[PDB]
């Protein structure tokens, strides 16, 4: 038998009932969205690295006020999610900590890198591309906090992922060079992108309880085919390619049908080997540290 | 119309490199709230940058802010020196803020009632924004100098460091004289008051001193840059250098 | 001609790009001794790059050193991971010095029997140099791994820091293979005995470490660089971007 | 009267027989050697800093190759100078450090900026041009350790100003925006170069002494002359100006007549208020105190 507090908590999801901080919850329900919001919050974080890599040195000036505006949303989007998985009890501090200890994740995509400036509007346009897929569908997540955070942000994202399709559609419209810039960056971050929805459906070991409890409204795979099947034309639009061989149209069902995913770069990507896992980890360690000093002073002056 | 072109660009080129600079603090700031604050600076100072660079590109008939930015060398360049310093630590960064947005709010009020309709339009949109400014690097001026013995050292060595700079903050040639006298320009050297007022006032309050060398650098408006300036054009220009004439 | 002329090119680029590292410690080392020793390596290691890239350029039937040097973007060189690392202090540049020559002695040995005879003297020449440049490393590994409980520290991190990039070095593709068959190429995972022996004797004898972390970065010679190459290139290529075609 | 001890060296002096560091030589001879062999030494380390400053950025593999080189010439004269300072009686680490502290002088000369790549071919023409007349003429100074130093030395300089003035040359046959790069960096470093020679010969209060003892074999005045002389073909030779309304060939008296140095900037320079002073002697100061654990771990294993 489920106990009373168990069995009301199943019947709350059952009618669609948001949760909310006070009521009762299961603890491993607790402990996953910890987990999810916290490694969503990581993601946040991390993000603004391989996009705040070409600030710098991004080709016009309205280009970069751009990006600095999306590098400034993507950390406001962290501290709203960091506040909605403090709602569950956890501490910012000590997410955090286990973030850079390599103890919680962060998105895959995030350890690939920005080699040249196509990169950044293939970003905006793949990446939070899928951030957006995966953030509506979760609109409808059963916890109340982080339904609510993801409608804030979608808000604001969408509008960023426009302008990365538009910073990719000027290189598809330009140049020669430009044309090729772009179409690296793509056979670059196509695969990542679509990683970025998380494993197969028979390879998710959390899918089975988040979905019963409303944690995920749709698979892993549903929210990929639904991707891939909302970016083929856009891709198209840039007159540009997909780097898959397995890509083609099914009239039968509908949908797109695409390759496999190589799922052993993945497990190495996800577990610490990809290609800027060290670096990325090694920045926000080093901005930890080097920063102590002045978060102690505020603390100090604070105090005084 | 061109003493008018080379004072709004010069303008134009503060905001510009400083904007750079803070551009290099994106995600390896102390705190994710500072993260945040710098890069809005950041893009508040560079809006200011297209701003005064696209009314010295109609000025001068030709061009726009990314010829402006992108293809004149460093001996073109006419910012500050004050804002090609290195971000070093965060007081070093924190001093560098606090001295330019004390200037830019003793200047953008004054030239807020220029004759020249387009600066003054400029400035009344800048002057709002170096108000937010000066209360972020003020008040961390005071956390920091009144904050730990460590981070009270690092605040005085970082108001050391740039004090020699702060001359050309005050520094007028005959560009600014002359159309401060057609009421068009303000005179720097009638910024010092103000500036001394607020600067002084905020590194009292800080618990610290403010340096007793006179300063002595100038040269930014000139062409005459530290040798920081290069290494930063080489970065900022790289991908327009390589695929000049493009859009974005 | 292909395959020979992007071996020969990475070859060049691993030696273009080192000496670049080495070159941004002039005037900053902690002895003046050690100066003039990075500026050695550095000049010996350009030497090396130029013989390569100029031996590319006649195998592609066309351009130069310069216009290889600086004409090709990031996603074009193909040098080793290891060499456009960061200097960091003293210990990393070190640890990164000490692990490709150790690379360079075992492939210049080799490669002085190459079929190729440019590049069989170009590593004739190259070998004498790598010698020198091994005894150096190796020098400064002992006497900071075995010098103060600091400095074993330092060393010992900077090892454990670059030790990833080292899988590179013994990465074979169809070029090192197709070229060695042919009795042309090292091919670079028969590299590996000698390196080690080499290597883990010299850690040992520093009083070191050898990782335990099985290296796995590769990418380098695909184009495919860390994000510290692009501003590299940015620094390096300044000049002839903006002043393309001339003669210097 | 003299005593015994100081009228033979007296009459060393006016024989032409070199010193050496064993022999008695005046107190005042003695330190007015430690300190300009001293600050002749620190002017080699200091200078490798403007110039260094483009090894990075220089526009051809040939000419990096040769502006490491140089540097590298500069460090093993700057060691030579330190040597022939020791047989005084000094330690290098002890005027090292008075150098960092600014209580010892380098050349006035590295004070000023490299703002663009023909300033180092203009360094290597008029900088070690200037270098070259004075110590060529330093060759017969009467201090033995410091003579054998300048042979040593202008063997190697020379070659270098050759090739910095092989480098003026390509920029002078060039295209339009290299001549105008070259003759801005002529119009910034021509006074500068000037000013190396000293102050003016009543405006110099070590020349008294150091004529009197053949430490100083010609004057300020004079070397400077020379140069101005040897110089101005070499300028012409290039198509360029010198950015001097007054100079003009005096038929009378063979030499070229010159204007005036601006001597206020060069009290300013001299005194640590010029262009670089200070990020000349910081890179110093940093390169020395970061450097500190590197020393103390040699220092440690050579014990052991
Ligand atoms: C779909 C999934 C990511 C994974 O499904 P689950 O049911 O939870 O797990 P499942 O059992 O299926 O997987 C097995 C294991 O591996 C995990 N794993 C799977 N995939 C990944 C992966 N790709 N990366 C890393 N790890 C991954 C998973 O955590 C689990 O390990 P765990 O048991 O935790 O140790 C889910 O957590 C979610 O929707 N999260 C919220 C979305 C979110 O985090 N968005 C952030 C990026 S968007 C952004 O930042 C905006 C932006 C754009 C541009 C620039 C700047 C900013
Ligand atoms: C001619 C003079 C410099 C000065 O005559 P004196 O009779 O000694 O003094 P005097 O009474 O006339 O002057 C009053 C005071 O001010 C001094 N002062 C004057 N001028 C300067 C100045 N320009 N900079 C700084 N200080 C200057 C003087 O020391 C005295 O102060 P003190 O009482 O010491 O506190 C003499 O010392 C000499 O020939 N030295 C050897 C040459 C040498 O040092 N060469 C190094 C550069 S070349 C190189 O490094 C190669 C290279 C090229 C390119 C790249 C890399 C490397």
């Amino acid at each position: 038998m489920r106990s009373t507090q168990e069995e009301r908590f199943e019947q709350r999801i059952a009618q669609e009932t948001a949760i909310e901080p006070q009521d009762w919850m299961p603890d491993a329900y607790r402990k996953t969205l910890i987990r999810q919001i916290g490694q969503h919050a990581h993601s946040e974080i991390v993000g603004m690295l391989p996009e705040g890599n070409w600030i710098t040195r991004a080709p016009t000036l309205r280009r970069k006020a751009i990006l600095l505006a999306k590098v400034q949303d993507e950390a406001g989007h962290g501290l709203y999610l960091y506040s909605a998985a403090e709602t569950l009890g956890c501490a910012r501090e000590d997410i955090y900590q286990k973030m850079l200890d390599g103890r919680m994740k962060y998105s895959s995509i995030f350890n690939y890198p920005t080699l040249s400036w196509a990169d950044i509007g293939v970003i905006g346009w793949l990446v939070d591309g899928a951030a957006i897929v995966n953030q509506v569908a979760l609109c409808r997540t059963s916890y109340g906090p982080y339904a609510r955070a993801m409608v804030k942000i979608c808000k604001e994202e969408s509008f960023h992922q426009r302008q990365g399709f538009e910073a990719c559609m000027a290189l598809a419209q330009g140049s020669e060079a430009q044309k090729q810039m772009l179409q690296d960056a793509i056979n670059r971050f196509w695969w990542p992108a679509l990683m970025m929805f998380g494993p197969n459906d028979d390879n998710s070991p959390n899918s089975a309880r988040s979905l019963t409890w409303k944690i995920k409204r749709f698979t892993n795979d549903e929210l990929r085919q639904r991707f891939v099947d909302n970016t083929v034309p856009q891709v198209e639009m840039l007159g540009m390619t997909v780097p898959d061989p397995d890509l083609h149209f099914d009239t039968e069902s509908g949908h797109y049908r695409f390759g496999e995913i190589d799922w052993q770069e993945f497990n190495e990507v996800i577990n610490g080997r990809g290609i800027c896992n060290q670096e990325r980890l090694d920045a926000k360690r080093k901005a930890w540290e080097e920063g102590t000093w002045v978060r102690e002073a505020a603390l100090a002056h604070a105090q005084k | 119309s061109n003493q008018l072109t080379a004072y709004t660009l010069r303008l134009g080129d503060n905001c510009l490199v400083l904007s750079q600079r803070l551009g290099e603090w994106c995600g390896h700031a102390p705190e994710l709230e500072i993260d945040l604050a710098l890069a809005n600076i950041g893009l508040d100072l560079l809006g200011q940058a297209r701003n005064f660079l696209s009314y010295a590109a109609e000025l001068a008939g030709e061009g726009d802010e990314d010829t402006l930015a992108f293809t004149r060398d460093e001996r073109q360049f006419s910012n500050l020196l004050l804002v090609e310093q290195p971000n070093g630590n965060f007081a070093d960064t924190i001093a560098r803020q606090y001295f330019i947005d004390a200037w830019h709010v003793a200047l953008f009020t004054r030239l807020m009632e220029s004759r020249d309709p387009q600066l003054a339009a400029i400035s009344a949109k800048a002057i709002k924004e170096a108000r937010y400014h000066l209360r972020f690097s003020r008040g961390w001026l005071e956390r920091l100098g009144n904050g730990t013995d460590v981070s009270g050292q690092k605040m005085q060595q970082a108001i050391n460091k740039l004090w020699r700079f702060t001359a050309e903050l005050f520094d007028a040639d005959e560009i600014d004289i002359a159309l401060s006298e057609e009421g068009i320009a303000v005179d720097p050297r009638t910024l010092r008051a103000a500036w001394e007022a607020e600067v002084f006032a905020g590194i009292n309050e800080a618990t610290l001193n403010v340096p007793q060398e006179q300063a002595y650098r100038t040269g930014g408006k000139k062409g005459l840059h530290t040798e920081h300036l290069g290494p930063m054009l080489a970065e900022m220009q790289y991908l327009q250098r390589v695929l000049p004439g493009q859009q974005w």
